[PDB]
């Protein structure tokens, strides 16, 4: 269901439905760690990442898990769930002082990496289901959609635009440098990017 | 899912207490409140109703400043002094207000003598309706009490009947793993027909 | 108790196999 | 008004007509009828809802009916006497479809195999199990025992012949075989009647000793076969060959008895939960209804006994 | 009054996590008996002892050249 | 909120007589474990 790679380089981090987690050398082949997240059911864990200080990064699973996993221990360290159904996709800075989630259960919040607590939130009328998600280059501003688009200026935290050019649903989300650039995929059958 | 069932699950000691929160203690040291728990609740809106006036004083007290007092220094009125004398308003204000105080005495006092005629009354009166206000409370009282036991007798009648079907089947199921696996080692041993089989065969 | 009746059961089914075959295999025995 | 467990026109039915000593009784498996016989030779068959009519009466018998079971498909029913005979009645024609004419003294007890090709064993005063195959004349196995046999029934399996008699000690005959296997040994007195568990893995077994006991008849059991004893009921100077039963959820045992009370025991704690009263005269069968929570009773006193009971 | 309730229903919750783990643990070893026959890391952690506290020494501000809240306007 | 305090308050304290109980059927299954395949 997902990979994440280490800010070496060297090594791939790994999620899947099974509810088991693996990590592994690219560089050789070798895997290095592997457990069950919860051994004896078969759970959908549906994103995995790393964060560059080197840990205190973590997995999204089914029960609306976000558990930050304490690496040496096997166990969870920090958790930042919001949502009742699944979490597609986790999200550091670049100094991870800043991280976003959101869920197809309709919203989207940001998260104080530094203390394990809730921020800011981003709301809507009609709950839509939201598919993907991504900082800008620096944090600054967050695409934010699913059957449709939109992206706010974080620091500034208001809705700028509404972007509905889409025919379909958005599957994946990319930002360029600067803001100035947006990559998306949709079930339209293309690959559309947008930018000004 | 918990499952609890605490009137069949009645082993459960303080050191059970102590060791079960030291686990979950262990767990949320590592998951923390981020969700919004409380989405299925409104958010209060403190200051509903409020007019701008109330607006100021409610943030008198949240800043934690004294309530305005009224001065009462007009029923003790001291005279004037020699200095202030010459200001004949300053003058007419003390004699305007020993006006004033003459009429509240008189108005005190025929509320004092009608409050002589009637206040014993009324007063008794007044404890009789409050007394029948405490004893409907007390009755009120009992018959909640009551249906919460009658809730824990429901409860205790339904755990304890369900406890003996969990206690009959955890018996039987601990002594059939027992027996099914003595006979796993008996259809291995018997096995050694395939042994015999094969003497026999060669004879 | 719903959990209980399916491990009883899956126990009670394993029974009847392992028996079913006791039976052929003594009378194999013999 | 009062709590109901059955589609029973009341609460407890007696059904009149007989003109002697009911020595037996039984279900139809599919809960439809019951038919019952003794020592007036006739077999009367009677629906279990509604007015419980005696809707038809089988005759032809020259003796006393001392036993009665039905085939598992219900299409027909098995009967045997002091006519020495075992007959079988189809029942869509009411008719002797066939007569094991080979016994050589009493039937005391019948029971047909649960599946498969239909096999009937029976036990008699001749002192000889015998297994009737209904596509043979002559029987498929003849168990000489030395003493007279008074109950039999098979396994589930329809390989082996449990019987009982004089002799007190249950054989346990296999059919491959043809030797005892294993005999259960803890009656003091002589059996009057074994019934096979729905689940084929236990027995009961009454005997004038005045106690019911129960014993598994599995193939592999890891030590001693007896698994409890029940008592209560009670065999008078009569000597009748009082039955026992099954409730078709095996949590409860019943047993016939002489005190006139109708004995159901629970399996697992072995305590009486019923005893109820009614009959005038010893209770010779007691049977539980297939489907649904009903009590047949059958007495010396020619009647017959039908009620709810809780089976909780 | 809604402090309370969001820390009891977090400690509510945080205790499913545990009885999830448990109950599966639980459920394998029962499995058992119904069916029974006869390195870098730690330099990770280093890193983590500086980077998660360190970066504000770099970080000392938001670019320049990222785009202002007027000019994503036009997506 | 007072009402759905106390109800999570039971909630959670259920919870924690659970995680007591799995426990001691955990550690009661692993003792049978080693009851009959030693």
């Amino acid at each position: 269901t997902d990979i994440s790679l280490n800010a070496s380089g060297d090594y791939i981090l790994s999620a899947s439905d099974d509810s088991y987690w693996a990590f592994s050398d690219i560089r050789s082949g070798k895997s290095l760690c592997k457990v069950s997240v919860e051994p004896g059911s078969q759970i959908a864990v549906h994103s995995i990442e790393f964060h560059p200080d080197g840990l205190i990064f973590g997995t999204g699973a089914a029960d609306a898990v976000v558990k930050i996993w304490d690496l040496k221990n096997q166990t969870v360290a920090a958790a930042f769930p919001g949502h009742t159904a699944a979490v597609r996709s986790i999200a550091f800075s670049e100094n991870g002082y800043y991280l976003a989630t959101g869920s197809e259960d309709g919203e989207v919040k940001l998260w104080d990496l530094r203390k394990l607590k809730n921020l800011k939130t981003f709301a809507n009328e009609e709950k839509q289901p939201i598919n993907s998600l991504s900082f800008d280059m620096t944090g600054t501003f967050l695409g934010i959609g699913g059957q449709k688009v939109q992206v706010l200026h974080v620091k500034s935290w208001s809705e700028v635009v509404s972007l509905s050019d889409h025919s379909g649903p958005v599957t994946g989300v990319r930002f360029g440098e600067n803001a100035r650039s947006l990559v998306t995929c949709s079930l339209d059958k293309s690959l559309r990017v947008f930018s000004f | 899912l918990v499952d609890a069932l605490p009137y069949l699950d009645t082993e459960y000691n303080e050191a059970d207490r102590q060791l079960a929160m030291k686990l979950v203690e262990h767990e949320c040291k590592t998951f923390r409140p981020t969700k919004n728990y409380l989405t299925h609740l409104p958010v209060p809106d403190y200051d509903a109703f409020l007019t701008k006036c109330m607006l100021k004083e409610m943030d008198r007290m949240k800043k934690k400043e004294e309530m305005g007092k009224l001065d009462m220094s007009r029923c003790e009125l001291p005279a004037p002094s020699a200095v202030k004398g010459v200001d004949r308003k300053l003058w007419a204000k003390v004699l305007r207000n020993a006006k004033a105080q003459n009429e509240h005495l008189l108005m005190r006092q025929i509320n004092l003598e009608l409050m002589d005629e009637y206040a014993a009354e009324s007063y008794l009166q007044r404890n009789k309706v409050m007394e029948d206000l405490l004893t409907h409370a007390e009755k009120e009282l009992r018959k909640t009490k009551e249906a919460v036991m009658e809730v824990h007798a429901n409860r205790k009648m339904a755990q304890l009947k369900a406890g003996e079907k969990v206690k009959q089947l955890e018996q039987s199921w601990v002594s059939m793993v027992t027996n099914n696996y003595r006979m796993e080692m008996e259809n291995r041993q018997i096995d050694s027909d395939n042994r015999k089989q094969i003497k026999a065969l060669k004879l | 108790v719903g959990r209980l009746q399916q491990e009883v059961t899956t126990q009670e089914t394993r029974e009847k196999d392992l028996q079913k075959m006791y039976s052929k295999l003594s009378n194999k025995q013999w | 008004t009062a709590q109901r467990f059955s589609n029973l026109m009341a609460p407890t039915m007696v059904l009149l007509g007989h003109e002697g000593e009911i020595y037996t009784g039984a279900f139809s498996p599919d809960g439809t009828c019951l038919a019952t016989s003794g020592y007036d030779q006739k077999i009367f068959f009677w629906n279990v809802y509604g007015e419980c009519e005696n809707f038809s009466t089988i005759k032809g018998h020259s003796g006393a009916v001392m036993d009665l079971k039905f085939t598992t498909d219900s299409s027909s029913l098995v009967s045997c006497g002091t006519d020495k005979s075992v007959r079988v009645w189809d029942m869509e024609t009411g008719t002797c479809a066939r007569r094991f004419r080979t016994h050589t003294d009493f039937v005391n007890a019948v029971h047909p195999s649960r599946r498969g090709v239909t096999l009937v064993a029976s036990a008699s005063d001749d002192g000889t199990c015998r297994v009737h195959d209904m596509r043979t004349k002559e029987p498929v196995k003849t168990y000489t025992n030395r003493y007279q046999q008074t109950a039999v029934t098979f396994n589930d399996s329809s390989d082996q012949v449990i019987s009982g008699g004089i002799d007190n000690v249950l054989k346990v005959w296999d059919m491959r075989r043809d030797e005892i296997t294993y005999t259960l040994t803890g009656h003091r007195d002589t059996i009057t009647g074994i019934s096979l568990s729905p689940s084929g893995k236990f027995i009961i077994s009454n005997s004038m000793d005045c106690t019911v006991r129960q014993w598994d008849i599995r193939p592999f059991v890891p030590g001693q076969r007896s698994v409890g004893v029940f008592a209560g009921h009670n065999h008078n100077f009569e000597k009748n060959l009082l039955k026992c039963s099954w409730s078709p959820c095996e949590r409860f045992i019943t047993a016939g008895s002489s005190d006139r009370f109708l004995y159901v025991w629970e399996t697992l704690s072995k305590k009486i939960v019923y005893k109820l009263p009614g009959h005038m005269g010893s209770v010779n069968c007691t049977d539980f209804h297939p489907k649904e929570p009903i009590m047949l009773s059958c007495g010396s006193d020619k009647r017959v006994f039908l009620g709810e009971i809780d089976m909780s | 009054a809604r402090q309370e309730l969001s820390h009891s229903l977090y400690q509510h919750d945080a205790a499913c996590r545990v009885i999830s783990r448990l109950s599966k643990e639980l459920t394998a070893a029962r499995e058992a008996l119904s069916t029974l026959k006869p390195a870098i890391l730690a330099k990770l952690e280093e890193k983590s002892k500086s980077l998660t506290a360190e970066r504000k020494q770099r970080g000392k501000n938001l670019p320049e050249g990222l785009a202002k809240t007027e000019e994503l306007a036009e997506l």
